[PDB]
């Protein structure tokens, strides 16, 4: 099943299983292995992996990481996903002191954008974006990855998962638990994360729902952006679900009339 | 609001359109079933109502397992003994897709009444993964009348309600119901019901969405009229009877229309 796989080195973990990059031996393709270990006489495949791997199957997208293969065992589930170089937190660790030029920033904030808007187009919400879950190349791309969390949703939405979205980048009508939320959810964790790449430092750090809850009062109710930049983080970041701006809506915003596709400082 | 995703709408019922396409079931895979027949998937449908009845699920879940089960047995011969597994793995896998809290295997295993073990459950579930090859986010008929709702005016609950009840009765018939895509089947239940409490008939707004009219969908409505009007004397009665409840503000009790055009 996987004589053709080389294990290289651990990359990661979760209650997911253990990611381990990984060559092909006869392609020399480098790929990302996520093992996924079947409960086969209690629970058998964990609906977050058949979540993940059915909504990655029909999302083809630039910036949507590629699941490559799925192989089935018995008694292991191993998803073959393309190997990308890094995630976007550890560039902006490794950029804390230089900054992340402008050009970057924007690049990847469009192609997030894009990638985005292909799920919303598609009836799937992500409900986990951070940093942490978005990748990138040397050759200057950035994809979505990590769909454990994501859901297919209807029209109109119905009630879903409340525990969604690490706390960070979750959206108040998550916090204050509204019985109803939609694609703005995801829009406000981009938002929350264009900002963080400008600063390289989280915006809505909060130790607590209720430090959450204050942290974004007290900013609603980041210094080298411009003018165009500022009008696109406050769209993205507006209270009102009904009133944030949507992913496609976020692509034509003047903010992008300029931008181009820089490699980065790897 | 953003909860109707007006930026999305449009581009979501396109993708739906042309997803049934690509997840729809061989039309009379049944009579290349040596051992199986309408009949007997019939009985499976009604009890999967039941099932999620009692669990309290999603009509959406129960949507999707029969799907699953229609997919299924167009590629797989499956011996009469083996029918109820098949469906109890893909109600399974439906609730792993689509419910909060979907009930756990043992749950699966107990309403079959101890015919099939856990390990048959969960051995069946791979197989059915593997011969669906994991393309589990199938549109509905479901997914459609919740969109077909939006152009009401006003909502009306018991239109909603019967829209929901009609779109049911079509999963228990294989013949004919296989032969019509969901979105199909959809606009018929949403007039349908509409005629019979409103009077009023498939709004206009819909026929710029969908590009169906009463035309195009006079054979389905024809067949789901006759399914309406005869659903009493059906060997299956589980919808009925769901909808008798209050939850469902008691549609299946209304009497159908004699007649529409
Ligand atoms: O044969 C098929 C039918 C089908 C449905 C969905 C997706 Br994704 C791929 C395929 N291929
Ligand atoms: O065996 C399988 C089933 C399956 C699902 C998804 C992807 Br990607 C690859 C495969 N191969
Ligand atoms: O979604 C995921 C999780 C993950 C982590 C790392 C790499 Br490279 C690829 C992927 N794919
Ligand atoms: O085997 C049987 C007998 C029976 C009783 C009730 C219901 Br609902 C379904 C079935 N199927
Ligand atoms: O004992 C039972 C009750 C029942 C319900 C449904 C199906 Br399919 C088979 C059976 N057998
Ligand atoms: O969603 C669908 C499409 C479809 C085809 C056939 C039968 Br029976 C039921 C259903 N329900």
């Amino acid at each position: 099943s996987m004589e053709n796989f080389q294990k290289v080195e651990k990359i990661g973990e979760g209650t997911y299983g253990v990611v381990y990059k990984a060559r092909n031996k006869l392609t020399g393709e480098v790929v990302a292995l996520k093992k996924i270990r079947l409960d086969t006489e209690t629970e058998g495949v964990p609906s977050t992996a058949i979540r993940e791997i059915s909504l990655l199957k029909e999302l083809n997208h630039p910036n949507i990481v590629k699941l490559l293969d799925v192989i089935h065992t018995e008694n292991k589930l191993y998803l073959v996903f393309e190997f990308l170089h890094q995630d976007l937190k550890k560039f902006m660790d490794a950029s804390a002191l230089t900054g992340i030029p402008l050009p970057l920033i924007k690049s990847y904030l469009f192609q997030l954008l894009q990638g985005l808007a292909f799920c919303h187009s598609h009836r799937v919400l992500h409900r986990d974006l951070k940093p942490q879950n978005l990748l990138i190349n040397t050759e200057g791309a950035i994809k979505l990855a990590d769909f454990g969390l994501a859901r297919a949703f209807g029209v109109p939405v119905r009630t879903y998962t409340h525990e969604v979205v690490t706390l960070w980048y979750r959206a108040p009508e998550i916090l204050l638990g509204c019985k109803y939320y939609s694609t703005a959810v995801d829009i406000w964790s981009l938002g929350c994360i264009f900002a963080e790449m400008v600063t390289r430092r989280a915006l809505f750090p909060g130790d607590s729902e209720i430090d959450q809850l204050f942290r974004i009062f007290r900013t609603l109710g980041v210094p080298p952006l411009d003018e165009d930049g500022r009008s696109l983080l406050s769209q993205m970041l507006h209270y009102d679900p009904n009133k944030r701006i949507s992913a496609k809506a976020a692509l034509a915003h003047p903010f992008f009339q300029d931008v181009t596709k820089p490699v980065p400082h790897l | 609001g953003v909860n109707e995703v007006p930026d999305y709408h449009e581009d979501i019922h396109t993708y739906l359109r042309e997803m049934e396409v690509k997840c729809k079931p061989k039309v009379g895979y049944m009579k290349k079933q040596p051992d199986i027949t309408n009949s007997m998937r019939a009985i499976l449908v009604d009890w999967l109502v039941e099932v999620g009845e009692e669990y309290k699920l999603q009509n959406e879940t129960l949507h999707l397992a029969v799907n699953y089960i229609d997919r299924f047995l167009s590629s797989m011969s499956v011996l009469r003994g083996k029918l109820q597994l098949v469906g109890t793995a893909a109600m399974l896998l439906a609730s792993k897709f689509e419910e909060i809290y979907p009930p756990e295997v043992a749950e699966f295993v107990y309403i079959t009444d101890d015919t099939y073990t856990k390990k048959q459950v969960l051995r069946m579930e791979h197989l059915v993964l593997k011969v669906l090859a994991f393309d589990l986010a199938a549109p509905t008929i479901n997914q459609f009348l919740t969109q077909y709702f939006l152009h009401q005016q006003p909502a009306n609950c018991k239109v909603e309600s019967l829209a929901m009840f009609l779109g049911e009765l079509s999963l228990i018939d294989a013949d004919p119901y296989l032969k019509y895509l969901p979105s199909v089947i959809a606009a018929a239940a949403f007039h349908l019901a509409l005629y019979t409490v409103t009077g009023q008939s498939w709004p206009e707004s819909l026929v710029q969405k969908t590009g169906y009219t009463l035309e195009t969908l006079k054979p389905c409505l024809l067949d789901l009229h006759q399914t309406y009007l005869r659903a009493p004397q059906h060997a299956q009665q589980s919808i009925r009877e769901k909808y008798k409840n209050s939850k469902y503000h008691g549609v299946s009790l209304l009497n159908p229309p004699e007649t529409l055009n």
